[PDB]
RNA sequence: AAAAGGGUUGUGAUUUUAAUAGCUUCUUAGGAGAA
RNA sequence: UUCUCCUAAGAAGCUAUUAAAAUCACAAC
């Protein structure tokens, strides 16, 4: 069950987002709404990984945020 | 409500008064026995709707308490909680593009932009060290998020303008690591 | 040759190289639209007409141009007789060239009649074309755009080009026309003004002018003495009104010489009452129409009387500036310090309205006059600085803080444990029936401005007067069998205390702490304060944060405390009534548990015969409402008030109303902005009011269909009949004929039955009729929104069904299904699997997470549940299953938990009975 | 409760019965004293249960008393917050050109909506893209409203300060639209 | 975090109160029986 | 006069149902 994995992976992925203060931006908030949207209405599979790799890099970005080694391990 | 205090007397006057039914035995005792019964009785059920007004009670106590601590618990910690599901949910989809943007920004060499989707635009991204330089790039090509890119331009930590040729083993020390790396997707 | 010598005298005098069109002296056939009462046949259709012979003019390179010779052929005293009274009428320069000559057809002598530069079409064929809009018309009505220079041809390639939402430019193709309609109104003037002075008694219909304004057919009219000559004119100012605001003709009246080329007239800044120039734009436009117009409503009569002259201004206040169109305010003085505070209203609508009871010095401030005073928008407005908003173009006042404000919305929580459960059980797989649709959409900060700039849509709009007034008097029919009136202050039921105020009440608390403060003798002196005085109210934008199956964002208007309370008392006895009211067309207030489903769809069904089931769409529909049925639907709702309120009070209260639902002052982010038109969210009458303005439409649909059906075809006597007299009681009555509205409403009600509730509706009909054309159907519910609402219905989104086992397509996004309980049949509703599913996964609050304490909340869930696992599908069958396991887990999840905790176990099991099935079943059972 | 005296009655007769079944008196002794001590049960129970009735109907109306006095408070918290808003507001405006515009009115009355075109002294524009800002505020200076305006600083979406010098074609992509225009009102 | 959170109808669960209903208690009068 | 039995009124206690208030949650236009 892929895709309804990659929409529910969008929904908790613009939550950490939002928690994390990117509406401060106001210019970056629009891009990550937009993407969420779109990963929302998306049918076929590999554009929603897509979307979601551009989101995911959204997050990555802001060094110092998130232990990404602590967490993932 | 059960074995209440009031509850041997009712049982042994209930008893008494079928022992004596069943005998025949005369109809005033019957009828004495029937009454202590009634009265014993009455006293039961009172006392066991004052249990049952104890226990409803308790039960809405514990059931409140129950409730707001866990409340508390739900609504403390959440933050910790999005985190590990959102990197839970990330494993459990097990894609070859997220693993190497996140097995590499685990390694330290993170974007500096959005990752863009169309072609011959442009992201910009860090170079922590020469071996994952080694690892993710190759001549005038990068490879990132399972995409292949064009290497545009390497500056230093000094803004010093840095040529491709220079990025060699033994020529490394002279660099002061990290590097930023500009590209474009082909 | 005999056809070149007809052609030659058929030419005449003139210089007009004719073409022959048609072939020799034969009579041409043309299919055209006429509007026509006979003493058998009533009607405004299209017809085949194969009456005259037809010539085209060719210019001076000989290429064809629109100009056209017309040549009649008919009987003598006709011929004389029209040859009379144009004789009589030749020095009007309104008047076509006429020219009449006898020639050789049979070898004997016949007589014709001929009119020279006649335009291919006439003012009846434009306004048939606009009225009953679709493709067929469309063909006609392209010719009609392409001739007189609206657009190139090219321009019909584009994707809906009709669409007044999707291409607005639509309505920049259609202005073109509005100044040659506006020289038709002049024209038609003139040509009365010589009517009137030669003495003649005559009937004027559009089909008798063409596109030119030139008018002929003298035959229908007869002689009297010199100077006490008669125009009738009410069908043709009737019909022709929608289009004159469709094509905004007194445009051209807004530039200093009325010519288009001159600049702009300036109007000095404070000046607010137009009498005079509404007077003389009437007088100058509508110099015959009789009836007595009042510029100001506050004079008129009564409700018919209001809607007469309101739809008046409408078309009136156009050409007027937009800044005069708002609350007037005035200085006084309190306690030796000045104030600024409304004094009256300035309605696009109703004119102007001043107040009865002010002060210009005062001493103390009571709590009503200190609510009165907060709540009107001066205080704000005059003290706010200047705002000038380029993301919109609603015009906008003032700012009231240095900052604007950006909202956004946030996104949904997971609730991974039911989805990870109901994955366990099998769902959401590849190919499965079932999948997730309806998300918690986000929204950056421009989502409030943006779906406050959906407004835009609104336009105005000049009604069919006599159509709508007896629309009006068929929807009183269907209202009046509840009852209503005002109330006292301690009557009134409030659900909910705990809701907003609106602004500015909110920044102090909650409708709990107004409703605490004043005793009942306050709330009625405010109350009968209404009764006599305007008071503007400002109303307040939120955003909502709720599930959707579509990522548009949607915004709610909240109303200020004081409108809510008056609007309340006055409504609420009315509201009730139709609540409580079982087995009507309104069914507002009926549960579909416990087998109320079976008994609506029951009833919708009485007595029809040959039927069908239909349902529409209304597009855009808060937003596009024209303000007329708005003011129609509160006119409506104020009839029941008669036994207990004077005229003035109930004048005083539809301009309360006006001031502070219809065109308020709405605050957004900050900022004051004006409220073009359209319905609001928080009237405290706003479904009823949808209700009325549905049954309204409906009823036009059905007229139109009737009327426009050619006569003549008509198998039925007592449709002919009804037709006829349809005609006459439209056009060429005056008062109201109580009788024939009784027999249409029975008509209504047997052949075309309905069931309303807001903006959806079912409706059954008689399909033998509506094939023939004697009820509607979709293209006539398409072709009045077109006209009326300025929004084209896409076909695509209505439905119709043919076999009534299956029930109707959609009703409250409910599915229809028929099964067996017990032995008997009965009728059930389920919703979209998605909709359920997506209710359990996704939550708005973090704590609704956690499932042991929402056990309660999954429970509601199943009962929607329940009728799914009669569907024949097994993928929805399992969804219910789904969750009562669900429910199980989570009791035993949350004993494990108390036990672990307190060490102490429950002892109470009522929970037991959830999880089986028979307690859900017993929602549906008709028994009690 | 125990000092009630029907109680003591109560409670004498309670005593009488007592002794009586424990001394062991006749059956018709018994039923007397019996029946004396149930009329005395009866009035006891009477007055307890006129007790619970008195006490019950008391704490309602002080309930109602209490709920009455904190509607009082919050009424003249209300009037006092809604006094102050409107006489801050009455000193915010600017009196000298309102009454200007007022006395020169024909009846007094003026619409609402011209009062902040002419007396107000400070503006704002809020402007989505560049081709809006080059059309209605190029330069420190501009004309709306039949009036001439000259500017104060911008801010942008953030709120953030932003300088006249980076408004441009080639620099647009990087603000954070809409921006945010003020100015103020020139003499003359 | 701040801020803000509309109108109308239906449904479920929990607590409180009122009114009918059934039963127990024991006081009072009348009728009947026995001495 | 005294005992037993029945009927009728009052005062308490338990229980079944119906109807009104408050709190939480669900669904629709
Ligand atoms: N611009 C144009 C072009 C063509 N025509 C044609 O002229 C004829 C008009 O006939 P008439 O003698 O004026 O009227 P009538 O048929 O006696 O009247 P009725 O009983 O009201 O239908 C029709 O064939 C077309 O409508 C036209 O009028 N105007
Ligand atoms: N909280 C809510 C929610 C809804 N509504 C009502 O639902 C309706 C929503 O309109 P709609 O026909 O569903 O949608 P629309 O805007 O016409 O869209 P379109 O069909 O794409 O043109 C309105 O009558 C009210 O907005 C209300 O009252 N409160
Ligand atoms: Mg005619
Ligand atoms: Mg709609
Ligand atoms: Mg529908
Ligand atoms: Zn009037
Ligand atoms: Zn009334």
């Amino acid at each position: 069950s892929k895709m309804s994995d990659v929409k529910c992976t969008s929904v908790v992925l613009l939550s950490v987002l939002q928690q994390l203060r990117v509406e401060s931006s106001s210019k970056l908030w629009a891009q990550c709404v937009q993407l969420h949207n779109d990963i929302l209405l998306a049918k076929d599979t590999t554009e929603a990984f897509e979307k979601m790799v551009s989101l995911l890099s959204v997050l990555l970005s802001m060094q110092g945020a998130v232990d990404i080694n602590k967490l993932c391990e | 409500f059960s074995s209440l205090p009031s509850y041997a007397a009712f049982a042994t006057a209930q008893e008494a008064y079928e022992q004596a039914v069943a005998n025949g035995d005369s109809e005033v005792v019957l009828k004495k026995l029937k009454k202590s019964l009634n009265v014993a009785k009455s006293e039961f059920d009172r006392d066991a709707a004052m249990q049952r007004k104890l226990e409803k009670m308790a039960d809405q106590a514990m059931t409140q308490m129950y409730k707001q601590a866990r409340s508390e618990d739900k609504r403390a910690k959440v933050t910790s909680a999005m985190q590990t599901m959102l990197f839970t949910m990330l494993r459990k989809l097990d894609n070859d593009a997220l693993n190497n943007i996140i097995n590499n920004a685990r390694d330290g060499c993170v974007p500096l932009n959005i990752i863009p989707l169309t072609t011959a635009a442009k992201l910009m991204v860090v170079i922590p060290d020469y071996n994952t330089y080694k690892n993710t790039c190759d001549g005038t090509t990068f490879t990132y998020a399972s995409a292949l890119w064009e290497i545009q331009q390497v500056v230093d930590a000094d803004s010093k303008i840095v040529q491709l040729s220079e990025i060699s083993m033994d020529n490394s020390p002279n660099l002061a690591w990290p590097l930023i790396v500009t590209a474009l997707r082909a | 040759a005999d056809a070149q010598s007809f052609l030659n005298r058929v030419c005449g005098v003139s210089a007009a190289r004719l073409t022959p069109c048609g072939t020799g002296t034969s009579t041409d056939v043309v299919y055209r639209a006429f509007d026509i009462y006979n003493d058998k046949v009533a009607g405004f259709a299209k017809f085949l007409k194969t009456n005259c012979c037809r010539f085209q003019e060719k210019d001076e390179d000989d290429n064809l141009i629109d100009s056209y010779f017309v040549v009649k052929r008919h009987t003598f005293s006709n011929y004389q007789h029209e040859e009379t009274i144009y004789n009589l009428l030749k020095d009007c320069p309104a008047v076509a060239k006429h020219d009449f000559f006898k020639f050789r057809i049979d070898g004997d002598m016949v007589p014709h009649i001929s009119r020279q530069r006649l335009t291919k079409y006439t003012m009846a064929d434009l306004v048939y074309a606009l009225r009953h809009f679709d493709e067929g018309n469309c063909d006609t009505l392209k010719e009609i755009l392409v001739t007189y220079n609206c657009c190139d041809d090219d321009y019909f390639n584009k994707k809906d080009w009709y669409d007044f939402v999707e291409n607005p430019d639509i309505l920049r193709v259609y202005a073109n026309l509005g100044e040659r309609v506006r020289q038709a109104l002049l024209k038609t003037v003139q040509f009365c003004d010589a009517m009137r002075n030669a003495g003649i008694v005559g009937v004027l219909t559009l089909d008798n002018q063409d596109l030119n304004g030139n008018w002929y057919d003298f035959g229908d009219f007869i002689q009297t003495t010199p100077g006490s000559g008669v125009p009738v004119v009410d069908s043709y100012y009737s019909l022709l009104m929608p289009i004159l605001t469709l094509t905004r003709a007194l445009t051209a009246e807004s530039h200093v010489d009325t010519d288009l080329t001159k600049p702009y007239i300036k109007w000095d800044l404070l000046k607010y009452d137009f009498t005079e120039e509404r007077l003389k734009l009437f007088d100058r436009y509508f110099k015959y129409w009789d009836q007595t117009y009042h510029p100001n409503c506050v004079n008129c009569l009564d409700d018919r009387c209001i809607l007469h002259c309101a739809n008046f201004n409408v078309l009136f206040s156009t050409v007027f500036p937009p800044t005069s169109f708002g609350p007037l305010v005035r200085k006084i003085f309190v306690d030796g310090v000045p104030f600024v505070v409304s004094t009256g209203y300035h309605f696009r609508e109703l004119g102007v309205v001043h107040n009865q009871d002010v002060n210009l010095h005062s001493s103390r401030l009571s709590f009503k006059e200190l609510l009165v005073y907060a709540a009107d928008p001066a205080m704000h407005a005059a003290s706010g600085n200047l705002l000038l908003d380029k993301r919109t173009t609603c015009f906008s006042v003032a700012a009231l803080t240095n900052n604007v404000a950006f909202q956004t919305v946030k996104p949904g929580n997971f609730n991974k444990d039911f989805y990870d459960f109901a994955v366990s059980k099998g769902f959401f797989k590849e190919g499965s029936s079932v999948e997730l649709k309806h998300f918690f959409f986000a929204q950056d900060g421009n989502a409030a401005i943006s779906d406050y700039d959906y407004y835009r849509y609104n336009l105005p709009t000049m009604c069919d007067i006599r159509q709508l007034l007896f629309v009006v008097e068929v929807v009183d029919k269907y209202f009046d069998c509840y009852d209503g009136g005002c109330i006292n202050a301690n009557q009134v039921i409030v659900n909910n205390l705990d809701k907003s105020a609106g602004f500015p009440f909110n920044k102090w608390g909650k409708a709990r702490l107004y409703y605490d403060s004043m005793s009942y003798e306050d709330q009625d002196a405010l109350f009968a304060y209404t009764k006599r005085n305007v008071i503007p109210t400002i109303t307040q934008m939120n955003l909502k944060y709720a599930i959707s199956a579509k990522n548009r964002a949607r915004t709610v208007a909240g109303v200020s405390i004081c409108s809510t309370m008056t609007n309340r008392q006055f409504h609420q006895k009315l509201l009730k009534s139709i609540a409580a009211t079982r087995g009507a067309t309104v069914v507002i207030g009926t549960s579909k548990f416990y087998g109320g489903w079976h008994n609506m769809l029951k009833t919708v069904y009485s007595d029809v015969e040959n039927p069908h089931l239909m349902g529409w769409d209304y597009p855009k529909c808060d937003r596009a409402m024209p303000n007329m049925l708005r003011i129609m639907a509160s006119l409506v709702l104020a009839r029941k008030h008669t036994t207990c309120c004077s005229l003035s009070h109930r004048f005083y209260r539809l301009a309360n109303e006006c001031a502070q639902v219809l065109s308020e002052m709405v605050m957004c982010g900050g900022s004051l902005y004006v409220k073009p038109g359209g319905t609001s969210s928080g009237d405290a009458t706003t479904a009823y009011a949808n209700s009325v303005f549905n049954i309204c439409q409906a009823v036009t649909a059905n007229v139109n269909a009737l009327l426009s059906t050619d006569g003549n075809k008509i198998a039925d006597k007592y449709v002919r009949n009804l037709q006829h007299r349809l005609y006459e009681c439209l056009y060429r009555n005056r008062d109201v004929d109580t009788d024939f509205v009784n027999e249409f409403y029975a008509y209504l009600r047997k052949h075309f039955s309905m069931m309303i509730l807001s903006d959806d509706a079912v409706v059954c009909f008689n399909s033998t009729y509506a094939s023939q054309g004697l009820v509607a159907s979709i293209k006539n519910f398409k072709s009045v929104l077109y006209y009326q609402n300025n929004v084209f219905m896409s076909e695509a989104k209505c439905w119709t069904e043919t076999d009534l086992t299956k029930g109707p397509h959609e009703f409250c996004s409910q599915h229809t299904m028929l099964v067996k309980q017990g032995d008997d049949y009965v009728y059930l509703p389920y919703p979209d699997p998605s909709r359920i599913l997506g209710a359990g996964c996704f939550v708005d609050d973090i704590v609704k997470t956690d499932g042991t304490l929402m056990i309660e909340r999954f429970v509601s869930l199943a009962i929607d549940a329940y009728p799914l696992t009669k569907h024949p599908n097994q993928e929805y069958a399992d969804v219910f299953h789904l969750y009562l396991q669900y429910i199980r887990k989570l009791h035993d999840e949350l004993t494990g938990h108390m036990l672990d905790m307190y060490s102490v176990m429950l002892t109470n099991d009522n929970t037991s009975r959830y999880w089986e099935p028979e307690f859900y079943e017993a929602m549906y059972t008709p028994h009690t």
